[PDB]
Formats: C-alpha cells, structure tokens, sequence
C-alpha cells in the first residue's frame, strides 16, 4: 500500500489549482489486503 | 569503478541514480566513475 504526498500553498477561493507539481512518495506499507471501496474522514465543528 | 564525492542531491526515498543508458551512475552518496580505460595503438 503506497502513499505519495505533496503539500502546496495556494491563493485561490474555490477552484482546482493549475500547473504542475510532482508528488514524492511518503510510505510503502507491506500490508497486502483486499481493498475495493474507501471513504474519507473529515472533522466537524461544535460549540 | 571509482567512488567519488557527489554534488548531486538525492531525495530521501532515492537509493540508486542512473544516467542515460539506464546504467548505474551513483549509489547511496557516491558517484560511480569507471576507472581509466581506452585503446592502445602501436606506431
Ligand atoms: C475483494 O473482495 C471483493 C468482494 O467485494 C471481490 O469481488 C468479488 O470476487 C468474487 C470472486 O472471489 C466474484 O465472484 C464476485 O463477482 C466479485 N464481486 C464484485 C462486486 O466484484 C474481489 O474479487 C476481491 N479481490 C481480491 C483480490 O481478493
């Protein structure tokens, strides 16, 4: 399971930044499992 | 070959470095320089 990562500062409001930016590898976990679906996790706000 | 101090910058995930012809040029950092060789002619 390979994760490649990159971070960038952008100054738009609501868009997909254009241009080119290569992503360097972050980790290569030797797990070896069957994966067919995935879901993202986000944090909500309460007060 | 000959191990030489390398001015090239290698990323942390990079181990080997290959130039044109897909041959080994640098190994984790030391540059590989094949030692002196050539032809010999007799006059
Ligand atoms: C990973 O699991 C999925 C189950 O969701 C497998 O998909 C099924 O595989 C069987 C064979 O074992 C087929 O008969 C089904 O038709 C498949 N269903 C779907 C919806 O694709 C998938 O084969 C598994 N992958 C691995 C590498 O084990």
């Amino acid at each position: 399971f390979k994760i490649y990562s990159k971070h960038t500062p952008i100054n738009l409001v609501r868009d997909l930044p254009q241009g080119f930016s290569a992503l360097e590898p972050l980790v290569d976990l030797p797990i070896g499992i069957n994966i067919t679906r995935f879901q993202t996790l986000l944090a909500l706000h309460r007060s | 070959g000959v191990l030489t101090e390398s001015n090239k910058k290698f990323l942390p995930f990079q181990q080997f470095g290959r130039d044109i012809a897909d041959t080994t040029d640098a190994v984790r950092i030391l540059d590989i320089t094949p030692c002196s060789f050539g032809g010999v002619s007799v006059i």
